[PDB]
RNA sequence: CAGUUUUAUCCGGUAAAGCGAAUGAUUAGAGGUCUUGGGGCCGAAACGAUCUCAACCUAUUCUCAAACUUUAAAUGGGUA
RNA sequence: GGGCGGUACACCUGUCAAACGGUAACGCAGGUGUCCUAAGGCGAGCUCAGGGAGGACAGAAACCUCCCGUGGAGCAGAAG
RNA sequence: GUCUACGGCCAUACCACCCUGAACGCGCCCGAUCUCGUCUGAUCUCGGAAGCUAAGCAGGGUCGGGCCUGGUUAGUACUUGGAUGGGAGACCGCCUGGGAAUACCGGGUGCUGUAGGCUU
């Protein structure tokens, strides 16, 4: 019968990385966070005010609220079978952006660039991502010499 | 004695070292881990015969006492009294447990410390003898006997090194000769081409 | 025979601090309060007002902050005074108030709020917290950022404060550390402050140094007397700072004659020369070795 | 040329009297320094209580003072006047400072008074070169540089150059 | 919509490994001045000289770790 | 098995936990039913343990002074 | 090339010993009437400007430590899935696919995304 504390089993988790102790650098704060952006959550042991509970360290959600020093956020969780949609209020230190949406926002623009162009040309340019196909037949030139014969080594006791 | 060693033979539990937590530990019997004329140079004991273990097991330190003695008494006879150097290359740190059934019974049966033991992997050195090159046919005979104290099965192997080093056989004299290695009693130090220059001048001059 | 404490195992476990703290010019615990904007403001910048004291110079700059390093809008040096006619005692409290005025109406002459929001024309010494004007574009504010100078009671920084405020900037302050504050009964005079502004405490040396001795009047007044400045010329300039020479606030940065682009710093000795030096030193040590003995 | 910012002057001169007892012994040993310099001294106190000496934690014991400028040369002349200019080798620290303690304050020229007694005290001289208050100012600290730092031999041929003080081996 | 996979992305401190790196445990020699002692020892004295056993400093060496860690996999966990 | 003996009968800290989270036994090593007008709330100013070299009685250890000094100190209690 | 305020994890930027430093600059330096403080005008605060290159300064140097990246160690250690595969058991081989880390040997030692005054 283990305990039900706030910070059970977080010896290594809220700890600072090696040789990165000390002062929180000042480009963590003055970044801007709108509503609708997608955010991952990483804990931190310096500023004890406004920590998340230990079961959110790694999850990723979106914003619904902005406060004076915090943003509200909507995440998902799995409790004994079902999935709950719960919302918290997290200070800024414990929070980063997620770059997962960005290669999509670079491919919406690239596709609409590849569509506005060459539609008036009557061209049919491929739009779907297609998985890595099986590779093509190709020649191999051995100019001159022969392949190098291998030999399995005879055993000797190394130790 | 105590309970025989059929009981505590297979590596089963997690390691339970003597520490801040496990006090109440009696001391091991083995206290000296090498013998002979250990005040040696690395230039007069070329030979180096190991005893490689084979099976994943536990070796008691009373075996690490009654093997050292049985290899010493034959080494004094054959090779002389100053013609060798014996090392024992284990140290018993693991601590094994016991339960006394003396009416309470089986409840609360966490054990008390009984003795000490040493873990052994496969292909791991236990004992090692370095000697002159003329005396090779009496170390197979000493270790053939030391094999009757340990359980299991292990093999006797003559190395391809020089002494208690990590260097090869022939390579050693051409490197000492070109002044890359320095003798330090039982060992040798390696000189790289990396450090600053004043040691170089303090080596050549 | 003691243990060397700067081992390899001292340099492995040694996280360095920040560069501006190693060069000790700054404070990050005093910045973090001053510089961040509240997150419900959404890219609304936070103006701060830097004041720097150097042993021969005064600097007054204005800057907000970004992630690319905090960015200047309007600078005001204290050696652009001898344009106007103050050449000596370049760093006293008087020029600390004259610079904050040159900054103030410089910025108002870069935004277009000159005639509106005048500020104080006379020099009195009392509180002139400038209130905003209805209908017109609102007032301007900027918070102070002194830094590493103990703001006790009587600092030259506050003279620049009173200058930019009376120029028209709206800076929050309270008259408790100004020259003229009674630390036993807590009242405040104006004329003691105006006796400290125009240069009368500087002037009084035209007695305590002009009478009692005459040898030290030349040991430490050797640039007033060279520029022919008497101790009664403690005089107004501010109509010259006011009128029209902020149409060159920047002095019109001067054009640049083409430079020869010559170098004054010996370049880095390369690899294939550091691999060659120790072959010289090993052959010189062996040809000065085997010859001798 | 000797780069006139390479002189050898006195930064400060220290003084203390440790009596190991509060009450009246301390407050009477506080009038020798006041007559001696002209300024008030500062009481020191204990650090951790020892059962054998007879001291308690944070109990006042000693009295010390610091002297500057042209005042230190005068008291130091009454010092080397007392010691007749025969200091020795091992009085000099490895960083460039010396010090020594007189046995009785009658040698400083102070007349005896029978409600005081005699209190033994200590001197300690601290040398200097221009730039030494770099390592203490608040704004831009920096350090010295170690071409500009004082050894033991330079100080001994300053003492021998200045006061003609001999140094004997021992 | 999915008890699944791919392409982008962040999270984690387990197996292994490592003490010539910290926190703890541990074997044997090598050079130094004594850094201090208990005794030889010549000594009206010594770090003079000492055999040193010994601890002390520096480079090396033999083995270890659930409540120790620089590094750090496999499977696996959210998002789009 | 009951009994005598214990509290795993409400709480927290490391470990078992098998690299998110969750997870048992009369499994381990440990603690609590309080204390404080400051040991709470702001602001200025300072930097610790240990170590060296010195200094009158002063010694293993009183105080002073100089240098090295990434936490080896401290933060009321158990441990992170 | 410098001064002001910075950015990023803040070391490719640190530490130790050397050396050259043009002009503008930064600084040690000259001092104590001015309600700034101290036992002490050293530190802090103010009023200054005769005089000069040590300076956390700036730049280069060390067959340097340190750090940052690359090979070796190694398809080794480990490992998801499976077998009427051995073996008395301990544990080890195979198919299937993933796959590390030290020692050791090499190269690098501040970019300045930065705005204002400035080798100009
Ligand atoms: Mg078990
Ligand atoms: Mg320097
Ligand atoms: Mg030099
Ligand atoms: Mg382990
Ligand atoms: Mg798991
Ligand atoms: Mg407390
Ligand atoms: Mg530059
Ligand atoms: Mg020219
Ligand atoms: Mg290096």
């Amino acid at each position: 019968t283990n305990t039900k504390g706030k910070r059970r089993g977080t010896r290594y988790m809220f700890s600072r990385p090696f040789r990165k102790h000390g002062v929180v650098p000042l480009a963590t704060y003055m970044r801007i966070y709108k509503k609708g952006d997608i955010v991952d959550i990483k804990g931190m042991g310096t500023v004890q005010k406004g920590m998340p509970h230990k079961c959110y360290h790694g999850k990723t959600g979106r914003v619904y609220n902005v406060t004076q020093h915090a943003v509200g956020i909507v995440v998902n969780k799995q409790v004994k079978g079902k999935i709950l949609a719960k919302r918290i209020n997290v200070r800024i230190e414990h929070i980063k952006h997620s770059k997962s949406r960005d290669s999509f926002l670079k491919r919406v623009k690239e596709n609409d660039q590849k569509k506005k162009e060459a539609k008036e040309k009557g061209t049919w340019v491929q739009l779907k991502r297609q998985p890595a196909p099986p590779r093509e037949a190709h020649f191999v030139r051995t100019n001159g010499k022969e392949p190098e014969l291998l030999e399995p080594i005879p055993y000797e006791f190394m130790a | 004695g105590r309970r025989p060693a059929r009981c505590y033979r297979y590596c089963k539990n997690k390691p339970y070292p003597k520490s801040r937590f496990c006090r109440g530990v009696p001391d091991a019997k083995i206290r000296i881990f090498d013998l002979g004329r250990k005040k040696a140079k690395v230039d007069e004991f070329p030979l180096c015969g190991h005893m490689v273990s084979d099976e994943y097991e536990q070796l008691s330190s009373e075996a690490l006492e009654a093997a050292r003695i049985c290899a010493n008494k034959y080494m004094v006879k054959s090779c002389g009294k100053d013609g060798f150097h014996i090392r024992v290359r284990l140290h018993p740190f693991h601590v094994i447990r016991i339960n006394k059934m003396l009416q309470t019974g089986m409840r609360g049966a966490f054990g008390k410390p009984q003795g000490t033991v040493a873990r052994v992997h496969i292909g791991q050195v236990i004992m090692s003898i370095r000697t002159k090159l003329q005396n090779k046919e009496h170390v197979v005979e000493a270790l053939r006997r030391a094999k009757f104290k340990f359980p299991g099965r292990q093999k006797i192997h003559i190395s391809k090194k020089w002494g208690f080093t990590k260097f090869n056989a022939d390579e050693f004299e051409d490197m000492v000769a070109e002044k890359r290695l320095i003798p330090d009693g039982c060992g040798v130090k390696y000189i790289p081409n990396r450090g600053p220059l004043d040691k170089w001048r303090a080596l050549h001059s | 025979f003691v243990k060397v404490v700067k081992n390899k195992a001292y340099f492995k476990r040694y996280q360095v601090k920040f560069r501006r703290r190693r060069e000790g010019k700054t404070d990050y615990y005093a910045r973090k309060r001053l510089v961040i904007q509240d997150k419900n403001k959404y890219n609304t910048p936070k103006y701060r007002m830097i004041v720097r004291v150097t042993n021969r110079d005064i600097i007054c700059q204005i800057a907000y902050a970004r992630i690319e390093g905090d960015m200047i809008v309007c600078a005001a040096y204290a050696h652009e005074l001898p344009k106007y006619g103050v050449k000596v005692g370049l760093t006293n409290y008087a020029a600390a108030y004259c610079t904050g005025l040159l900054l103030a109406r410089r910025l108002l002459n870069r935004f277009g709020m000159d005639k509106i929001y005048e500020g104080q024309v006379e020099v009195t010494g009392d509180e002139y917290n400038v209130e905003s004007i209805d209908g017109q574009p609102g007032a301007f504010t900027c918070y102070l950022d002194a830094g590493l100078a103990r703001t006790t009671t009587g600092n030259k920084v506050f003279g620049a404060l009173k200058g930019a405020v009376d120029g028209g900037l709206s800076i929050p302050h309270s008259t408790k550390r100004f020259p003229g504050y009674d630390s036993e009964s807590k009242e405040f005079n104006a004329e003691v402050h105006r006796k400290h502004i125009m240069g009368q405490n500087v002037a009084d040396y035209m007695r305590y140094l002009m009478e009692e001795d005459e040898d030290a009047y030349k040991k430490q007044f050797s640039q007033y007397i060279k520029n022919n400045v008497t101790p009664d010329m403690m005089e107004e300039m501010y109509k010259k700072a006011h009128a029209a020479i902020r149409e060159n606030p920047v002095y019109e940065k001067k054009p640049k004659r083409e430079v020869k682009k010559k170098r004054w710093n010996r370049p880095k000795m390369s690899l294939a020369q550091k691999k060659d030096r120790v072959a010289q030193k090993k052959a010189s040590f062996l040809r000065a070795q085997e010859r001798a003995a | 040329k000797e780069n006139p910012m390479r002189e050898l002057r006195i930064r400060k001169l220290c003084l203390n009297i440790c009596v190991g007892e509060s009450g009246d012994r301390l407050t009477r040993a506080a009038k020798v320094l006041e007559q001696l310099t002209g300024q008030t001294p500062v009481f020191s106190k204990a650090r951790y209580t020892v059962r054998s000496f007879g001291i308690r934690r944070n109990e006042k014991i000693a009295v010390h003072c610091t002297v500057r400028g042209a005042k230190a040369e005068e008291i130091l002349e009454k010092g080397l006047k007392v010691r007749e200019y025969e200091l020795r080798k091992n009085n000099f620290s490895d960083t460039g400072n010396f010090g020594f303690g007189i046995q009785e304050h009658i040698d400083l020229g102070i007349k005896y008074d029978p409600s005081i007694g005699i209190y033994g005290l200590d001197f300690y001289v601290v040398l200097g070169r221009p730039g030494f208050s770099i390592a203490d100012k608040k704004r831009r600290t920096g350090c010295i540089g170690a071409k500009h730092r004082i050894s033991k031999e330079e100080a001994m041929r300053w003492f021998q150059q200045k006061y003609d003080g001999i140094i004997l081996p021992g």
